[PDB]
């Protein structure tokens, strides 16, 4: 019924604490409003929580947008004889993105007790939480917040006055992007090389150890304690349909105020950047271009971030994908085609090398590129690397050849003459 | 009984449960193009050049390792299963170098072959290929490691056929490399198969190098003496 | 170089079935051996066997 | 670009299968303690922890610690050789006691990261990979940290420092020469990735336990 | 109330900090499952 | 163009060109070709016997 969307109130936000201002610790959650009725929502049932997630219209906050609920009920099978298990994703491998750490770092309580309400739900044994190999000390901050809730009797023998016994376990990468992919994370979390593996089987059957398993993403876990507290209705809400809830969104690259900040999710780009990045730097005027949901995703320019707004469907329908929420803009005084080389030179360095499509293509997409910010290429072949694109892209065993293959599509789609005037250029200057 | 029925280029054929879309292919007598699958061993899914259409599908299907569903209608000869196999090949002879006149598989090789029925006819890269530094693994198989193409069909018959875990790959994405990261010889009793598996010149026989080619060789099925076996 | 003595060293015939072979040795007064056909038995291959929970199948790499 | 690191290894007098590794009791205890978290049935999970705990005792990988590792988890030398040489985070090589890391993807090179590095390089005197002459610091290029709404940012042993200006860099160079340890987080003092003079989110004070569930619950 | 930040403790974090945290974690854990065996190679 | 007597040429540092992988010996419609080859004691890839009966040959 509403239709404008992007004002959101101060008190009717979720991560009441992203800034790290009150005391995360346990005293500070409790007074903040966590932990509050959890053993009301053990007692409840795992349907009841399930049905309030699909209910709350909640889509994965990972960057695939996938409905959540749908997910955790496809755990709700009956026993096997296997353990199952809820694998929290705290890879936050994606450029651009920082909304993962700042829900782990100054916030942790919260991802513990939705691991707790995520585990019933999805009859989950234990959870096990992939954080970052980098993120020492927000490792640290969600080890002794653990820890706390394990003195107080949160989580672990009977967790509660319940009757369910849970655990949270943290693990730690060790630098590596492909390692946040849901089956690369796994294979990581069994001690192997992070390769993803193939879907069929999905993590729902042979998951980690061979057992049922759930991934989650961390923003995603968070919102289930809250969602399931105020209910599946006020979540809904937000937003516009099949994109309802509030997201964070990590404005950086060219404002005068790069900021995480948690907002409406159909909020419109100009007007969330105007308001909490303090605009664009130069003025609105200076825009050269905008890439809304981090590396992975195809950028836009001005006239397309003009009334563009920020969910799932109209992101799609600018053929762009929300992605992780991470916006990075660039103003006319950057070089547009070395920031895009420097993404597809990072994919380079950031793919397993498993599937010959990724591997091969990749690397062959960033020689290209590199030749590229020089000029030194003929028009003829920017149509080659389209095609190139294409071939890696639906090919590939995990999304990281999608993810290396939509930026160069975009930078071609929307900045061609750009490539082809510093190519007559090189050729002009070099004769 | 349990048999599903399952279409291919749209004839019934039917199936047991778990069968792969590779298996029901080959139950109707077509061979899928492929690199790193083998009967003998473990599925990989690496190779990408299995990729076939599925019908009423945007996206297509590994048939090494996706199960075949009741229903399916494969489309092996379709357009976008070409396209794919000719993509597939063109990644694969990017960095491949160009060694087939002293390579000693040209007869034999399933890369050569599959590049000329289900590749293109040209190249389009325009960079320079990569060398990597061979490997030694004893007298008895002759490594050339710049041709290998990483099927991985070698560490799958060392770990589970031969049970020796000596070989792994070391390094990320373009410059994984298959190998032993030390100075070590691969030594056992099954060791000269890995010859036969791998579908390149990266592994080849050291007695017999440089000798005949195939096509010259006159073939005689007899039976081993040198032990009880047969 | 390598001398031979017979003109039937470089001789091969194909044929459909065994029985056409067969009736052609026997109309051509050649004594046969006939071998019977070896057909790859079918196997029974699963993806998801690499990543068992208790079986000895996981693999330790891929 | 190019990686510049081998991945196969030869024997040297200082990196060789008998070069002298052990673990300390307490790392022991450690180890134990790693073990005990995974199903006792695939205990090959605990070796990316376990190694990053060598490296930790250690400073480095050298192939006798990898060794130690695969002997102690009873897992193939090989797969502890792949993991080593998969992850970025593991030293194979011997590495300055300050490990510096400097993100130069777009996010951070867009606000000026270049500057930073050059300021790194011109105030230590060696290029992007080496390390200098007294074991003391080493420089590495790597890929986006997560910290990019604090851009530029560099990461030196388990500590980030965000929001870098030259200067800044540079005092926190030669406070890591004088002796003491600098404080991590931003500069500029926003205190953690809110707006610099915005405040524009979480100014009333948060709402008590209870203030927006549901009925009947 | 809003303006003094409180994450300043990781300031003294060590390098043991994670794993002496999971050594006194360890304690409070539940008993493991097991598979049958020591382990797929077994 | 002009096909006259066979010859083995060798690159400007003096060693051969023919590198035994019998391209030639499979294509010629003659059979005229005879190649042997081995590993050299260098462990180059070169011939041992390189024969062409020019009564064979059909030039
Ligand atoms: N937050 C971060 O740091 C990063 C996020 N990303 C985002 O990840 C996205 C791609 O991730 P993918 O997982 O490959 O997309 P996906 O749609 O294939 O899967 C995402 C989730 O949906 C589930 N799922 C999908 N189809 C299913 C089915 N038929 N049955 C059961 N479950 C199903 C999967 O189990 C998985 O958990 C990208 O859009 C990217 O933007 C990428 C890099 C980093
Ligand atoms: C290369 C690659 C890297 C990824 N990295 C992450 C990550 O760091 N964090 C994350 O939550 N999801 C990541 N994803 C997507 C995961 O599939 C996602 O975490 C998982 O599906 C859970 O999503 P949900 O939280 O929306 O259910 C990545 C996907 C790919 C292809
Ligand atoms: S697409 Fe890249 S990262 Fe993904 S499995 Fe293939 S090679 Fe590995
Ligand atoms: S392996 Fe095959 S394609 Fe490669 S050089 Fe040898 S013959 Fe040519
Ligand atoms: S050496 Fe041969 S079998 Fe082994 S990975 Fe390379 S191509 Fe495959
Ligand atoms: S064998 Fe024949 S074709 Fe091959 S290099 Fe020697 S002369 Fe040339
Ligand atoms: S044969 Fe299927 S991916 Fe290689
Ligand atoms: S791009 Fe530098 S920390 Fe993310
Ligand atoms: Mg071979």
């Amino acid at each position: 019924k509403k239709t404008s969307f992007g004002s959101l109130k101060d008190e009717d936000r979720i991560f009441t604490n992203l800034y790290g201002r009150h005391d995360w610790r346990l005293k500070g959650a409790q007074s903040r409003g966590d932990w509050y009725k959890t053993k009301e929502i053990l007692l409840k049932g795992p349907d009841w929580i399930l049905g309030e997630v699909k209910t709350s219209g909640l889509r994965g906050r990972g960057g695939a947008g996938f409905p959540t609920g749908l997910k955790w009920s496809f755990m709700n099978k009956p026993s096997d004889g296997r353990p199952k298990y809820l694998v929290v994703n705290a890879d936050e491998g994606e450029p651009g993105t920082c909304k993962d750490r700042e829900i782990i770092r100054h916030d942790p309580h919260k991802l513990v007790e939705g691991c707790l309400v995520g585990g019933r739900a999805m009859g989950a044994r234990a959870a096990y939480i992939y954080i970052r190999g980098e993120f020492y000390n927000e490792a640290s901050n969600l080890q002794v917040a653990i820890r706390e809730a394990y003195e107080a009797g949160l989580i672990g023998k009977n967790a509660c006055g319940s009757g369910y016994d849970f655990d949270v376990f943290v693990v730690r990468g060790a630098g590596a992007y492909i390692c946040g992919e849901e089956t690369a994370l796994i294979e990581s979390i069994e001690g192997k090389q992070g390769k993803p593996r193939l879907k069929p089987p999905f993590p729902a059957d042979v998951g980690v150890f061979g057992c049922p398993t759930t991934v989650a993403n961390v923003e995603t876990v968070a919102v289930s304690p809250t969602i399931c507290r105020r209910g599946g209705a006020w979540f809904a809400s937000f937003g516009r349909e099949r994109n309802s809830g509030t997201k964070l969104f990590n404005i950086s690259g060219h404002v005068n105020h790069p900021c995480t900040v948690e907002e409406e999710m159909s909020v419109p780009l100009k007007e969330l950047i105007e308001k909490h990045a303090g605009g664009v730097i130069g003025g609105w005027d200076n825009l050269l271009a905008v890439i809304p949901g981090g590396s992975s995703t195809p950028l836009i320019p001005k006239s397309v971030c003009e009334t563009v707004l920020m969910d799932f469907d109209a992101l799609v329908q600018a053929q762009t994908g929300l992605g992780t929420a991470a916006v990075i803009v660039m103003d006319r005084s950057t070089d547009i085609v070395k920031a895009i080389a420097r993404l597809i030179e990072f994919y380079k360095h950031e793919s397993c090398g498993q599937c010959t499509p990724c591997r091969e293509g990749v690397d062959w997409m960033n020689k290209v590129m590199a030749r590229f910010v020089k000029g030194d290429a003929r028009p003829a072949e920017i149509d080659s690397l389209w095609e190139i694109s294409k071939q890696i892209e639906g090919h590939t065993i995990c999304a990281l050849g999608d993810g290396a293959a939509w930026p160069v599509q975009g930078l071609i789609r929307h900045f061609r003459p750009e490539l082809e005037e510093r190519m007559q250029q090189f050729a002009l200057q070099h004769q | 009984s349990n048999l599903i029925e399952v279409f291919v280029d749209g004839q019934s054929v039917m199936v047991e449960p778990g069968t792969t879309v590779l298996q029901a292919c080959e139950k109707v007598g077509m061979q899928i193009p492929r690199f790193c699958y083998h009967e003998r061993l473990s599925v990989a899914g690496n190779c990408r050049m299995c990729l076939v259409e599925i019908e009423k599908a945007p996206k297509v299907v590994a048939a090494c390792a996706m199960p075949v569903m009741k229903g399916w209608n494969i489309l092996t000869n379709s357009e976008k299963s070409k396209k794919a196999r000719e993509g597939v090949m063109e990644f694969l002879l990017a960095n491949h170098p160009l060694d087939c006149p002293i390579c000693d598989q040209g007869g034999e090789c399933d890369l050569q072959d599959q590049s000329m029925m289900f590749g293109s006819d040209r190249s389009r890269f325009l960079e320079g290929k990569r060398a990597v530094e061979d490997k030694n693994i004893g007298p008895l198989v002759k490594t050339i490691m710049t041709r290998c193409i990483q099927c991985t069909r070698c560490i799958r018959f060392a770990s589970e056929i031969a049970g020796v875990d000596d070989l792994g790959t070391t390094g990320r994405g373009n410059d994984m490399q298959v190998g032993t990261y030390i100075e070590k010889m691969f030594m056992s009793e099954l060791s000269g198969n890995i010859i036969d598996i791998c579908p390149v010149g990266a592994l080849t026989s050291k007695p017999y190098a440089f000798t005949a080619r195939p096509w010259e060789t006159r073939k005689t099925e007899s039976i081993d003496v040198m032990d009880a076996v047969g | 170089w390598s001398s031979t003595a017979d003109p039937l060293s470089n001789l091969v015939l194909t044929f459909s079935t065994k029985e056409d072979a067969v009736a052609f040795a026997e109309k051509n007064g050649w004594s046969f051996d006939v071998e019977e056909r070896k057909v790859p038995k079918p196997k029974s291959k699963s993806y998801g066997a690499n990543f068992s929970w208790n079986k000895r199948t996981r693999v330790s790499t891929k | 670009g190019a990686g510049g690191a081998l991945f196969v290894h030869r024997d040297t007098p200082e990196n060789n299968p008998d070069t002298p590794f052990d673990f300390t009791p307490e790392n022991y205890k450690r180890i134990e303690a790693i073990v005990k978290n995974y199903p006792e049935g695939h205990k090959a999970a605990a070796v990316l922890p376990v190694l990053d705990l060598a490296q930790r005792q250690n400073g480095w990988l050298p192939i006798s610690a990898m060794n130690k590792v695969a002997e102690i988890l009873q897992v193939p030398p090989m797969r502890v050789y792949e993991v080593a040489t998969f992850y970025t985070m593991y030293n194979r090589k011997p590495v300055g006691k300050y490990h510096i890391q400097v993100c130069t993807t777009t996010p951070c090179m867009l606000r000026n990261s270049d500057s930073i590095l050059e300021a790194i390089q011109k105030k230590l005197g060696i290029k992007v990979g080496e390390t200098t002459p007294d074991k003391l610091f080493t420089l590495i290029e790597v890929e986006c940290l997560g910290a990019c709404v604090n851009a530029p940012m560099v990461q030196i042993n388990d500590n980030y420092y965000e929001d870098l200006t030259p200067k800044d860099i540079e005092e926190i160079i030669d406070e890591l020469k004088a002796g003491k340890i600098p404080k991590p987080g931003p500069r500029s003092g926003r205190f953690s990735c809110e707006p610099a003079g915005g405040l524009t989110s979480l100014t009333e004070p948060p709402k008590g336990p209870g203030f927006g569930v549901q009925a009947g619950l | 109330d809003n303006s003094t930040y409180r994450n300043l403790q990781h300031h003294e974090y060590s390098t043991y900090t994670f794993l002496d945290l999971n050594v006194e974690l360890s304690k409070f854990r539940m008993p493991q499952p097991s598979s049958g065996r020591q382990s797929p190679r077994h | 163009r002009f096909r006259g007597e066979h010859a083995l040429r060798r690159y400007p540092s003096g060693e051969e060109r023919c590198i035994a992988c019998k391209l030639c010996e499979a294509v010629c419609p003659a059979q005229a070709i005879t190649i042997e080859a081995e590993p050299r004691a260098d462990g180059s890839r070169r011939t041992t016997r390189y024969d062409i009966d020019m009564t064979k040959c059909i030039y």
